[PDB]
Order: structure tokens, then sequence, then C-alpha cells
């Protein structure tokens, strides 16, 4: 098997575009609210199936931005693949434009050779084409490509009878069998080790279904089939909403007590593994200054079931603005947190039980706990000056084997700590404001011309201080103070003379100006 | 945490040696072994929580989870004697007291001390192992433990005695029911204090040896202890099968503000505490020793103090393509010390940070990305494509979803030419969605509603409103036909360039 390459890696939709799909679902839509009100209108079976399948892909793409690919196929007199397996083609906007280009089914059109079988064959053929992720796994193993290739075919059509449905299953079974032989003898295709066929029969409301439900049946060691009979409109969309939760192991979470109804979110089931069908979490009133760093055992992307409803819009827009939401299970228990990360909303799993790290040992009773003069302020500035920042394009400062940004950050920490006394009483030059212009730049890789001038001006000022006999923070004699001060400054400069030739000249300036060694 | 399950049944009162080689009973060598364990914990594994459970016909939580290993030691003194054994019921209690305190994600080690004599009958282990399949959820077997567990069984009976009565086979069956997570400890020789101490000494080396490491930030170093000892991590058994252990040298590679790290998902949290070592790597002879170490400046104190004051975390390299963070206790009214969390192994554990290898120093940047007043931040990184909730999407499945779009179009239709731009953006928004879904009848219905709004325009209306409403209503009907006009997805409805403004 392959873990990421299960059935949900490849999903192929097959919707029929035949004239009979233009039939009205006979479920009235009230668009005009309050004069004589306009007559309600109804959607076609094709519109109902395109709505439900696109909503299926909306929830999947939010929760799985990568590695869960879709191929959308429409079937009439032929098969039309609207997008490929590439991650770039996993785009709802581009799918809507393609669906608009094929247009609605023409009721007064030739219904000959118009069949769902065209897209069903195309579904089998694209399942044998390699995805980008599968192609990369093949190149790696060269365990020599034990790469799994599984898929799922979701087919929405209007079938004649159960006999007609069984014929569709047998055609898919025979097509998988024959094309696997062709895929085996091809250098750029893969056989279908497992395939799940989901046949969804939809029909207008008020009629009696000509197709009956049938549970999963093993037609082949590769193919498992399963049929559904569901009314078009709200019922058909509810079926695909349940199917998207089963196909991708999704759980439901309902957030209550939202001050501004209730909001339902979909996410991977692992977000509720720690807790123990819907999980009700109460909105906790956000304190103006709560804990900034929460211990999190898991963060899972979400997707709102009713993305455009006002309660769900108020919740999502609240998170997108920058504020987080704590969630409570009905003192009290805060178990989850909703937080947006650059526009992407994750459901954070928090810890509710007692911490095994509670009541830690006292800092004061451990090693170095009785030292009172740690340079906490200075080292805090050290941390601010050594903060990390993302680099997108590969960069350099010479030429050769490329330079890694994190290695340079690690290297800067090495240079910055070649001389860094941890306590106040162990240093003199790092307690003097006059040394800052030199100490802050002498640790650099190379010195600019203004850096050299400031290093020399620093050394020149220290000579003025020694002549005026200014007191020094050394933590004893005035002549002994500057001797120790010069030795410490010499130690710092010598720690970096190999950086550049300008560093060497700074030392030459120091040795000539300091009190005679 | 640790749960000690001690057998106090009648068989534990049998002599250790019928030859009179030693005076102890089975329960006395059991107490001596657990004394050795508790004494080791009290000095080399102080922070471990340990509970004591005794069991016979009934089981009782004698000491709840505690770090006070004196009270655990005192519980082994003058222990009462009882009767039969009921091992399964006590293991049910182990599941209860563990989840009731720590949940189901914290690794716990269960130390079962018994002589293997579990009898025959109702509460016997031989019967419980035989009736493993039945009863289903109402009376399910406690093994495997719902939490990550190790089942160490300390046998107060030699190998020859256990084999002579099939008792050893039942104890081995318990570990197999725990997916092999655990180990049987037996003595293939004379039962005595010397061999029992050797037995518990092997348990100590296996399950309670503290994890030593070196915390480094450039040339600033400190010998540290990582508690609890990190569990070896296996990613995917098919792809990457080697268990990952964190690097002994914990190299800090940079710092990130707490607000930028947000609240990242981590594998586990661990306290990082300095330890006093000497020439041979010995930990200072395991009050004069701590007083000397207390006056030696330590990098952990400086690091933790600065991390808390600055509200920052320190990124650590746990290994190749494995990173974590060091931070201070963020609840400000609890006790605080330095601790470390491990990220999911890989190059991009956190999307809002990007690839960890591409995080570099601000010195290599052209401008300071955090701002001169430290008022900006290069974080969070944003995903290349927006999500459905951070972007305009059309959903007309529920009737209230369609009525919301037409009401936003109607509201802006009654506010022309002020809201001309948003009126035509919401109009083309519904036009494109109707062409994609094949819901052309909606275009006819909306166009009829725009014609009604134009006729119902009050006399106190701007003159341009009537022109744009009929223009939008007519161009929407021409799109509902399907014949190539505005039925194309790309051809938007543009407003009429009326000259009502000042020429």
């Amino acid at each position: 098997f392959m873990k990421i390459f299960s059935e949900s890696h490849k999903t192929v939709f097959v919707v029929d575009h035949c004239p009979y799909m233009a039939e009205s679902c006979r479920q009235h839509v009230e668009f005009d609210m309050l004069i004589i009100p306009l007559a309600p209108i109804s959607k076609s079976l094709w519109t109902c199936s395109v709505e439900s399948s696109m909503e299926y892909c909306r929830i999947m793409y939010d929760i799985f931005p990568f590695k869960k690919l879709v191929n959308f196929i429409v079937s009439d007199s032929g098969a039309h693949v609207l997008n490929s397996w590439t991650q770039e083609d996993q785009n709802l906007q581009e799918l809507m434009a393609a669906l608009a280009a094929v247009g609605p089914p023409n009721p007064r059109a030739d219904p000959e050779c118009c069949s769902i079988l065209h897209g069903l064959v195309a579904a089998v053929e694209t399942l044998c084409k390699i995805t980008e992720y599968q192609h990369e796994a093949r190149t790696l193993l060269m365990n020599a490509e034990r790469v799994g290739n599984r898929g799922r075919i979701i087919c929405i059509t209007n079938a004649k009878s159960d006999s007609h449905v069984r014929m569709l299953e047998d055609c898919v079974q025979e097509t998988i069998h024959e094309h696997n032989k062709l895929a085996a003898n091809s250098d750029h295709l893969m056989q279908i080790q497992k395939c799940e066929l989901v046949l969804i029969h939809t029909y207008p409301v008020g009629e009696d279904s000509l197709v009956s439900d049938r549970s999963k049946k093993e037609l082949s060691p590769v193919l498992t089939s399963e049929v559904h009979s569901v009314r078009a409109g709200r019922h058909l969309a509810t079926k695909l909403n349940i199917l998207v939760q089963q196909h991708f192991d999704l759980a439901s979470t309902t957030i209550t007590n939202i001050p501004m109804y209730d909001v339902e979110l979909l996410h991977h089931k692992d977000a509720h593994v720690d807790f123990l069908e819907t999980i009700t979490l109460k909105w906790c009133t956000p304190r103006t200054n709560n804990i900034e760093l929460h211990y999190c055992t898991g963060a899972y992307r979400i997707s709102p079931v009713d993305v455009n409803s006002r309660p769900s819009s108020c919740l999502t827009n609240f998170l997108l603005n920058g504020r987080s939401v704590l969630l409570e299970q009905p003192s009290k228990v805060i178990s989850h947190m909703l937080s947006s990360h650059g526009g992407e909303i994750f459901l954070h799993v928090l810890s509710s039980s007692r911490s095994i790290l509670e009541d830690p040992p006292s800092i004061s009773e451990g090693c170095g706990g009785r030292v009172t003069d740690y340079r906490i302020t200075d080292f805090g500035e050290f941390m601010r000056e050594n903060r990390l920042t993302p680099f997108l394009d590969p960069r350099y400062k010479i030429d050769g084997s490329l330079e890694v940004p994190l290695e340079r950050a690690k290297d800067q920490l090495e240079k910055h700590t070649r001389y860094w006394p941890m306590i106040i009483s162990q240093t003199t030059i790092f307690n003097m404001q006059a040394v800052v212009p030199l100490a802050s730049v002498i640790v650099k890789e190379s010195l600019t011309e203004e850096d050299v001038l400031n290093c020399q001006k620093t050394i020149y000022n220290l000579v003025d201080m020694e002549r005026k006999n200014d007191p020094l923070p050394i933590s004893p004699k005035r002549d002994e103070q500057y001797r120790i001060m010069w030795n410490e400054l010499e130690t710092l400069v010598r720690a970096h003379i190999n950086n550049s030739e300008k560093h060497q000249r700074v030392l030459e300036c120091l040795m000539a100006c300091r009190s005679k060694p | 945490p640790t749960v000690v399950v001690m057998d106090v049944s009648l068989s534990m009162t049998r002599p250790v040696s019928i030859e009179g080689s030693e005076e102890y009973q089975r329960k006395h060598l059991a107490a001596h072994g657990l004394t050795m364990l508790f004494e080791h914990m009290a000095t080399n594994y102080k922070l471990e929580f340990t509970a004591l459970v005794v069991f016979s016909s009934l089981w009782e939580l004698m000491v709840p989870f505690t770090r006070d290993y004196n009270t655990l030691q005192e519980a082994l003194s003058n222990m009462d004697d009882y009767d039969k054994t009921c091992l399964e019921s006590a293991l049910v209690g182990v599941c209860n007291i563990v989840q009731q305190e720590w949940g189901g994600a914290i690794p716990c080690q269960v130390v079962l001390v018994t002589d293997g004599c579990l009898g025959i009958g109702r509460g016997s282990l031989r019967h419980s192992l035989a009736t493993q399949n039945q009863r289903s959820e109402s009376n399910r077997f406690p093994l495997p433990f719902p939490f990550p567990s190790k089942l160490y069984i300390m046998c107060m009976a030699n190998l020859e005695e256990l084999q002579s009565t099939d008792s050893l086979e039942c104890l081995e069956r318990l570990i197999d029911l725990n997916n092999g997570e655990g180990q049987i400890f037996t003595i293939d020789g004379p039962l005595c204090l010397k061999n029992v101490q050797s037995m518990f000494g092997k348990l100590i080396d296996l399950a309670y040896t503290p994890f030593h490491a070196v915390l480094k930030c450039g040339h600033l170093t400190a010998d540290v202890q990582v508690f609890p000892r990190p569990e070896p991590f296996v990613v995917d058994e098919e792809i990457d099968p080697i268990p990952k252990v964190i690097n002994t040298d914990l190299e800090i590679v940079g710092f990130i503000d707490i607000a930028d790290i947000s609240s990242p998902p981590v594998l586990s949290r661990h306290l990082v505490l300095p330890i006093a070592l000497n020439k041979e790597g010995d930990e200072v002879g395991t009050n004069s020793a701590n007083q000397i170490a207390g006056k030696i400046p330590n990098f952990c104190v400086l690091l933790h103090g600065s991390l808390k004051v600055e509200g920052m975390v320190a990124i650590v390299q746990l290994g190749p393509e494995w990173h974590g963070m060091l931070y201070s206790q963020a609840d400000s009214k609890k006790k605080s010390n330095l601790m470390m969390s491990l990220f999911e192994p890989g190059p991009e554990p956190l999307p809002w940070l990007g690839k960890m290898a591409q995080l570099g120093p601000i010195s290599d940047a052209k401008e300071n990305p955090y701002g001169e007043d430290d008022n900006k931040s290069p974080f969070p990184l944003q995903p290349k494509n927006k999500r459905s909730y951070a972007q305009n999407v059309t959903v007309w499945i529920k009737p209230s979803g369609l009525q919301t779009d037409v009401q936003k179009i109607l509201r802006n239709a009654r506010k022309l030419p002020e809201k001309t731009q948003t009126f035509y953006k919401e109009l083309n928004r519904l036009r494109k969605a109707a062409l994609a879904f094949g819901f052309l009848d909606l275009l006819k219905g909306v166009a009829d509603m725009l014609e009604r709004e134009c006729t119902l325009l009050p006399e106190t209306a701007h003159p341009d409103a009537a022109f744009q409403l009929t223009h939008a209503a007519q161009q929407l009907k021409l799109a509902s036909t399907g014949t190539s006009e505005y039925a194309a997805y790309d051809q938007n409805i543009t407003p009429l360039h009326t000259d009502f403004s000042g020429s």
C-alpha cells in the first residue's frame, strides 16, 4: 500500500450532460421576497448535480490544499476532462469557467450516443495517469516503486432502472480489467490496484425512484461498487455532504454561543481523537489579554458547512481579522482554539488534563540559580537582533555551492557569542556605552568603511577617558581599571581578526592606543 | 507517569526460600525492589508522577499520583495480607486513574509486581485470558491500554517456579495483548534480595534513565536534562522506518516572537533543566553539591529569563529536517521554568513559517522585516491560494443562500449611481455563477426584478438610476438565452457612461 496514495488521493467526478439532465427537479426556489411577487423557479437535474459536486470540492480543498486531487469529467456524446491531476489545476474558479463553457444540457438535442459511459471510460483512463505526487514517489524508490495507485469514481446521472445500473457497473469493471493490461505495458501509466465506484441516481422531487439503493458490492478484486437513490435539490446535496465526510474521514464541530446562531465546521477526525454525530463547543468570551502561547497537540484545517451564512460569516471574518476563539465543552474545560494563520483557519487541539510538567523545579534552586547579575536585558536584545526571517529566492554573497539561510543564522550566533559574558560582574566593556559603536560591528563578517571609523573613534574616546581618568564599571586602581578594560577589549577584537583585513587594522589601532602592555 | 500495581494476595506471603536461605516472604522482596525503584526516582527522576495500586480480590488506589517518593516508600511498610487475586479488575482501575489524571495521550509505564500465582476461578488470570473475546464493550479487556503504555512485570518467583505451573505463559500473554509494549522480568536462579535488586536495576536502566543533552546557542552552552525522556518517533513505516531520537547537541538556530509562532502543534513538551557534571561526566555524586552549582552562572537561567521577558521562543535543531522550540511558561501566575516542544519532523512543520531551512538572519535582509520600531513582522506567511472562507464563493444550495445574493443586488440597485461599482460587481457575480451552474432561469428572474425596481423608483431618485437598472436588466436577459452575447463567462456587464456629471 501507500499511505497518502489511498482512495482519496484520486477522485474523479463523472456527471452526464445528456438532454434528459435538463429536466426540472420540481423543487421550487423562492428568490423574490415580497405588488405581485414573481413566480418561483426550479433548477435542473444538471444544475443540482453540479451544485452538489462543486460544494463537495469546496469542503475538500479547504481541508486538503495538497495531495487530494480531483478530475472533473462531463459525459454526453463524448467525455470532457475539465482539469488534470496537477495541483495547479485544483482550482474551483477554473472549474466554474469550464462548467460554464459546456453550458446546460439542451433539452431539444440529439440524445443518441449520449451516455454516461463516455465519462466512465475516461474516469478509468485518467486513474491510470500518474499524478505529480505519485511521479515523485516513483523517482524516489526507483523499494523500487511499490507505489500504490487507488482512486474513487463519483458518478451522478439519471439511470433507467436497476438493470441499467448493473450494466454501468459491469462496463466499468470490464474497462478497468482491459485498461490495466495496457497500463502495465506502458512506461508512463499505473495500474489501478483499488477503485471505489459511487453511483448516485438523482431524480425530480415528487416522482418515485426507478433505481433502488444497493450497498457496497465486490464486483472485482480491484473494483467495489455502490449505488444511491436520492431526490435532487436539497436531498442530493445532503448526500454528497455525507459522502465527503466518509471519503476523507471528516468530523463535525458545532460552535455555539456566538455573540453577534450556531456554526458547523468540518475537519479531519483527528481533531476529536483526544476528546474521545457532532461535537458542540461553546464560544468562550475572549479576554483582552489571555495566554499568548498555547500548548497544542494538533492543528487541523477547517471548512464551514454554510460558508456564506451570516452566523458562519461572522465567525470566519472574526478569525480572519486576527483574533482567536477559545472553545469550551459543556469549573470548565477549554479543549480547542480557532486561530487564523495568514488567512487559513486551523482548529487547535489544546490540553485539558493535568500537566506532567506542572510545578517545575525552582530556577533559584537549580544550577546558577543563586547568581543575581545575569545580563537578561542585554541578552534579550541579542534575541531580538537574531530573529529569523523567511527567505524565498536562493541568495549568496560569493559563488559556488548555494548558501542556506538557516546555516547563516546558525553561523551568526557563533560569531555573536565568541565573547559574550553572561553576568554583569564578568565584563567591563559591555557595561560601557562608549564601547557599543565598536562591539556592535566588530562581530560582523566584514566591516564597512564607516564601521572602521566608528571602531577607531571608539578606541580614540577610550584614550580620552583614560587621560581624564574617568571611572569604569569593573565590578581596582584607576591604572588597573583601564589595563583590565583594554585587555577585555583586546580579547573581543582578537576574537574576530580573521574575519577580514579591516578587522586586523582595528586591532593595530587598539594595540597602538592602549596603555603600554 | 508510573502506576505501580502490587500484589498483596495470600500467595505473596509464601517464603522466598523453603531452604531458609533468606527470611523474606514474596511481599518483602517486592517491597525491597520497589524501594530501590522509588529511591532511584527520588534522586534521578524526581519529576515523575507515580501512583501505587494494591490488588487482591479487590483493588485499591493506595497512593494517588505524586512526586513524594517518601509517602510512596512509607506505603510499602507493614502492608496487609489478603486472599485471591483479581488482576483484570485492577488493570481496569489502572486505565481509570491514568485517563482521569493525564488523559489518553501521555505515555504511562505500569509496573506489575506479583509472584505469577493468579489461581483458578472467577477472578483468575487464566480465566480472564480465556474469556477475552466475549462481553464486547460492556466488559472489555483492559489490554491493550488506551494510553501509550509499557507493561513491566516484576516476577517475585523464579523461572523454574513460573514454568512448572503455566503461570509464565499467562504473564507473557499479557504483554502480547499490549502489542509487545513491555517486558517480563524473571530470575533464572535462586529467589533472593541480591537477584531482585539486580532485576529492578534492569528496570531502572531500561525505563527510568534520565535523558542528558547539551543546550547550545553558539558558544553559550549548558549541560541539561530533558524530562520526560523523549519517546523515539517513527514517521511512516513504509517510507521512513528508522525511529528518530533528538540530537544530543540541542543547537539553537534563531528566535521567533511568541505572536509569530502562534500556538504551533507539537509532538510533546519537555522541561529542560541544567545538571551539574564533572570530569568523568558524573552528575556531581547524584546540599554542598547544589550550593556550588547554584553560584556558577548557567546559560539555562539566562536563556529562560530573556525568553520570558522578551516573550520569545528559541528554535532548536533536533536533527536533520527536525526542529523544535524552547520557551518559558506562558501562564504568568504559575511557576515558570525552561521547557521545550518538538515539532512534527519534516522541512515545513508550520505553514505560516515556511521551510525552516529558509529562515535566515535579519542581517542578510535588505530592510528589517520587523520594522524600525519593531511594529511589523514577516510572519505569518500566507498560502499561495486563498481558502473558500477568505474569498468570494457562490453557494445556492440552501434557498437562504440565493436570497442573500439577490438582496445584496437589490440593496445596491436602490442606491444608484452611488453604489454603481458594487452593484455591477454583485451583478456579474451572480451572472457568472448562473452560467457555471447552468441556472439560466435565475438570470431571467433577476432581470425581471431589476425591471420592477426601475418602475418603482421614487420621483426623488437620481436620473442615472433608471438608465443603469434597465441596462442591467436587459443585458441579463441577453445572457440568460445562452446564445453568445453576455452568455460568455468573460464578458462582464459594464455600466452606461451617462453624462449626468458636470461637463
